[PDB]
């Protein structure tokens, strides 16, 4: 018999994102090539299959540095990033290849679905 | 709010 | 000209709440009276404004323990809590009074609304 | 998926 307030989960994503930029209890670095990216551990496992897994196992879930397969493309990563806290894709003709592959390798099923069916139209 |  | 996933925000709430139930990443305790809740800081903060204020404070942030007021009552606390983590609110007339009074000490704007009109039309 |  509860009640619910429609916008709650859009507005903690909201708060989530202004923590995340303005550096505010960000618990792990992600590097992606020469590129570092600070993040909130729970988001990331909240969004991807890989960080549900690395931050899960009990000797991965205590470091502060994760280091992404090279083959990641840093942009690639930084528009799943943005993907995660805002729910928003920015998803480019230019950049569809390397956002498809790096939502494969984070295990983000949704990113990968959309991009396929992009790549599919075109 | 709303009735789930 | 990016592109939205409608159910981004739910799915990583709802993965949150998992996170939470399984005590996974949590990182304190809020004690109310004999009571201890634990939860994720950035979940807190993204939803409560007194929440928000104690993590930013270079001190507060911190600490792996927070006591509440004593006046807080423990069950007003805990449907405040699942509310923070599902976007339902457990609102009920014998907890009505006592879910207004924790709202409004944890600065939780929209519940407190909610409870001043339950309790108006009443 | 929309288009915000
Ligand atoms: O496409 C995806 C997105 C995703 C998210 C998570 N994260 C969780 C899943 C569960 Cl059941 N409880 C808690 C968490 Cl944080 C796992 C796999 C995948 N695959
Ligand atoms: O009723 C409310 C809910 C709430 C949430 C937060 N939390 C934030 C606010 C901002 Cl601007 N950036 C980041 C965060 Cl985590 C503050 C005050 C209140 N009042
Ligand atoms: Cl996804
Ligand atoms: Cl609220």
């Amino acid at each position: 018999s509860c009640i619910q307030f429609t916008r709650h989960a859009s507005d903690v994503l909201l708060n989530l994102n202004r923590l995340r930029s303005r550096d505010i209890l960000t618990d792990v670095v992600i590097v992606v090539s020469r590129e570092q990216f600070r993040a909130h551990k729970t988001v990331l496992m909240a969004c991807s299959g890989l960080f549900y897994s690395i931050f899960t196992d009990q000797l991965k879930c205590n470091l502060s540095v994760i280091n992404l397969d090279p083959e990641i493309n840093p942009e690639g990563f930084c528009i799943l990033l943005d993907f995660m806290y805002t729910s928003r894709l920015n998803l480019r003709e230019g950049n569809i290849m390397a956002v498809m592959a790096t939502a494969m390798y984070l295990q983000m099923e949704h990113v990968v679905d959309t991009c396929r069916k992009f790549i599919k139209a075109s | 709010w709303v009735i789930p």
